[PDB]
């Protein structure tokens, strides 16, 4: 009786290891202003922003995507020409933060990285029109 | 190699009579399954794919979001 009573113990024991690791494979960290997404594979990636909370997810199939929902600086140089059409190197800084609310949007469209691309681009657009538009 | 094969067959001990039917009918839902599992074009996140077909080479009227979305296998 004994040993069919220390071999339900052992399996018992397994059992509840491959349940707690299954449990744990299925949450990430959700740092203050850390709003993630799901990026599963059977629909892609939903459509509902995941809060700065623990929200669930089952394996393989989303990998956890701890976005920052904080804000940030940015400082863009521009040699731009101006009304007068100078040579002026501006370097702008520039403060922005994310939206808690669509950022499965976010992801899907660019993905983890995404400040990177567009930064630059509408800053340099923007500097460059406005500086040729007046005297340097 | 194949003879290695052959020998492990031949190996396996003949069960009783219904153990084949058993072994035939897990291989038949093991085939289903891994049908089933290379039947769906394994896209990701935000994507799409209707389908680039090899029979009527590709059509155009039928339009797939991403997600429960079958292929053909290998088609």
């Amino acid at each position: 009786m004994a040993a069919k009573v220390f071999e339900s113990i052992g399996k018992f024991g397994l059992a509840l290891a491959v349940a707690g690791g299954v449990v744990n494979s299925a949450l990430y960290n959700v740092d203050a202003g850390h709003r993630a997404v799901i990026f599963d594979r059977f629909r892609g990636v939903q459509d509902i922003v995941v809060g700065e909370g623990t929200h669930f997810l089952i394996p393989w199939v989303q990998k956890p995507i701890i976005f920052d929902c904080r804000s940030r600086p940015r400082n863009v140089p521009v040699i731009t020409g101006s009304k007068d059409l100078q040579n002026v190197n501006i370097t702008l800084r520039i403060l922005f933060r994310p939206v808690a609310s669509q950022l499965p949007r976010i992801f899907t469209s660019i993905g983890e990285d995404y400040d990177e691309r567009v930064l630059p681009s509408i800053t340099t657009e923007i500097l460059k029109s406005v500086v040729a538009r007046f005297d340097a | 190699m194949a003879q290695n094969l052959k020998d492990l067959a031949g190996r396996l001990p003949a069960g009783p009579r219904g153990m084949g039917t058993a072994l035939k009918l897990l291989l038949g839902a093991g085939a289903v399954a891994y049908g089933v599992r290379e039947s769906v074009f394994t896209v990701e996140g935000g994507h799409r794919a209707i389908f680039f077909n090899r029979i009527g080479g590709v059509q155009q009227d039928t339009i797939l979001a991403e997600g429960l979305h079958f292929r053909i296998p290998w088609f």
